[PDB]
């Protein structure tokens, strides 16, 4: 139900969704 | 009786989520706010 | 004689290619539901553009 | 030239990218392609009508993983967001 050229980096979250689910 | 009520209530939650989506407005609002902030930041590049 | 330009008068204002995006550009367009002069010959003005059409046989 | 960070200048527009054979289908008269934020993303090769993409050649931060120097002078670098074949 829930839905790049200029230094706009998007870091990844340290806890990935599988670990949140765990 | 309590078991049946609790199970049926879980089921109603399942349905309520599965049918309407405006219950998750809170998270979607955060995501949209950040997306629009980035889009404004980028579209500022095309200004003199 | 006059008529009602329902929905016509839209042209790709530039050369780019866009996919599934709602673009918003400001240029010279034919205002919707406007007044087109039904004809069947003389001179006409050219204020800033034209939507010359035809339903020919 | 393809698959190299090149400094292209197609007939009208310029810029640096990594030209790659795409699968987008322009219309016969269109020349560019743009992104949702109005950035160039696809260019029609004005000589041979094959539509190329444009991927800005990789940049990104460089982090230096390290145990405290009170432990060792050894480190390990982390390049952010690269296919690890561009280092
Ligand atoms: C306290 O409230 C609960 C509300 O769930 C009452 O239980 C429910 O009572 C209704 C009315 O009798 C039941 O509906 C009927 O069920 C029978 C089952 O065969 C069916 O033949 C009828 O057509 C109708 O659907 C309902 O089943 C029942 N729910 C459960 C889980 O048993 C309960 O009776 C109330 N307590 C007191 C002391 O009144
Ligand atoms: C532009 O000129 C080039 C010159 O080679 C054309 O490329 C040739 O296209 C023909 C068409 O069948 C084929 O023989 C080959 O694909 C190409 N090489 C040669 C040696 O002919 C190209 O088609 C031209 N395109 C336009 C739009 O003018
Ligand atoms: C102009 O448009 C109006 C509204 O549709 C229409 O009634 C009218 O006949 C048109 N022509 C003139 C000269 O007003
Ligand atoms: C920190 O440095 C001091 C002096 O170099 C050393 O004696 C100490 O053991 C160090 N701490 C650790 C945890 O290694
Ligand atoms: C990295 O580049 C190689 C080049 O052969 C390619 O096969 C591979 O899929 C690339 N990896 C990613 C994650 O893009």
């Amino acid at each position: 139900k829930v839905t790049k050229f200029n230094g706009l980096t998007v870091l990844p979250p340290l806890l990935t969704d599988e670990m949140i689910a765990q | 009786l309590i078991a049946n009520q609790f199970n049926s209530a879980i089921g109603k939650i399942q349905d309520s989520l599965s049918s309407t989506a405006s219950a998750l407005g809170k998270l979607q609002d955060v995501v949209n706010q950040n997306a629009q902030a980035l889009n404004t930041l980028v579209k500022q590049l095309s200004s003199n | 004689a006059y008529t009602n330009s329902f929905t016509r008068g839209v042209y790709y204002p530039d050369k780019v290619f866009r996919s599934s995006v709602l673009h918003s550009t400001q240029d010279l367009f034919l205002p919707f539901f406007s007044n087109v002069t039904w004809f069947h010959n003389p001179v006409l003005p050219f204020n800033d553009g034209v939507y010359f059409a035809s339903t020919e046989k | 030239v393809k698959n190299k960070c090149v400094n292209f200048n197609f007939n009208g527009l310029t810029g640096t990218g990594v030209l790659t054979e795409s699968n987008k289908k322009f219309l016969p008269f269109q020349q560019f392609g743009r992104d949702i934020a109005d950035t160039t993303d696809a260019v029609r090769d004005p000589q041979t009508l094959e539509i190329l993409d444009i991927t800005p050649c990789s940049f990104g931060g460089v982090s230096v993983i390290t145990p405290g120097t009170n432990t060792s002078n050894e480190v390990a670098v982390l390049y952010q967001d690269v296919n690890c074949t561009e280092v």
